[PDB]
């Protein structure tokens, strides 16, 4: 895929979810975890696994965000 | 305890006693939901009603069982809360604020209330099969990998870690003839726009520690 791609995937992403940034510099970050994220998704579903991927509201998130807050099992 | 005498398949969905899925959001809480959804089944289970459970609760008031609210928390130390105070309220008395905030549980009337808590015996399908025939039951998993923070659909088989980290709950168990799998029925609670509405099944032969670690401390409320 081209950025344009990229870019046009992420304002829907925007869209659907209500995500919006308060810094520039915040977004920058947003846009290229929720490309990696994307890629990811796209290149699993390609490798017949017993289950498939689909993009959601943690699309904007780093495996280390996720964990650090929308989890919470603490023994 | 012959396998013979479980049933091939359960779903407590199914027989009306799941509530729908929720949404914890941007808070640690999950050992709330695994607790609440736990209770609600077994209740239901018991006495056939359906009542919807308060999280934000078990978040507010169980802090001296050891629970830390948004910051995580554990379903043993929340069903010890519940026996504790001689409940808990519903959901549409004491609503779900995904925040920290101080216990207002003097606030409600207490609906629903246990005898005592189980964990079911360590690394058995069988007994979790045996479990699960009574009622839905609380598993603690790792949940953060990628491929699960964006599963869809279909039997979750990944190669999955067990350093436990996300509560949630058992609510049936059957078998995937696409995959040719056999599964658990796992409720999350990331909303419905997380997996299968919200589920997710969950290979059910992935070893001694259950996929994702579920075998290694599952529990429920007794009633
Ligand atoms: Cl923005
Ligand atoms: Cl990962």
């Amino acid at each position: 895929w081209k950025e344009a791609h990229f870019q046009d995937a992420f304002s829907s992403f925007q869209a659907m979810y209500a995500k919006s940034y308060a810094t520039e510099e915040e977004k920058q970050r947003r846009y290229a975890i929720f490309k990696n994220n994307l890629v990811y998704i796209h290149t699993h579903n390609q490798q017949g696994y017993s289950y498939s991927l689909k993009m959601n509201h943690f699309g904007d998130l780093s495996r280390d965000e996720f964990r650090r807050k929308y989890l919470g099992f603490k023994k | 305890v012959l396998p013979s005498e479980l049933p091939a398949g359960v779903d407590w969905r199914s027989r009306g006693c799941v509530t729908p899925v929720k949404d914890q959001r941007d808070c640690g809480s999950c050992w709330a939901f695994s607790t609440t959804g736990a209770l609600e089944g077994a209740h239901c289970a018991k006495t056939g009603k359906l009542v919807s459970l308060s999280e934000q609760e078990l978040m507010d008031c169980s802090r001296a069982e050891g629970n830390q609210s948004c910051s995580g928390g554990e379903m043993n130390d929340a069903f010890q809360y519940v026996l504790d105070s001689g409940g808990i309220c519903s959901e549409d008395a004491y609503p779900y604020l995904a925040r920290d905030e101080e216990c207002r549980a003097q606030s409600c009337e207490k609906v629903v209330k246990i005898l005592g808590f189980k964990d079911v015996p360590r690394r058995s399908e069988a007994a979790m099969k045996a479990a699960l025939a009574k009622s839905p039951v609380s598993i603690a998993i790792e949940a953060d990998q990628m491929p699960f923070q964006f599963y869809h659909e279909g039997v979750f088989d990944a190669s999955c870690g067990t350093d436990l980290d996300h509560g949630v709950l058992l609510v049936g168990y059957g078998t995937d003839k696409e995959s040719k799998k056999d599964f658990w029925i796992m409720k999350n609670s990331w909303g419905t726009g997380w997996g299968r509405d919200g589920y997710m099944y969950m290979a059910m032969h992935k070893g001694e520690e259950g996929q994702c670690g579920l075998l290694l401390d599952a529990s429920f409320p007794v009633m």
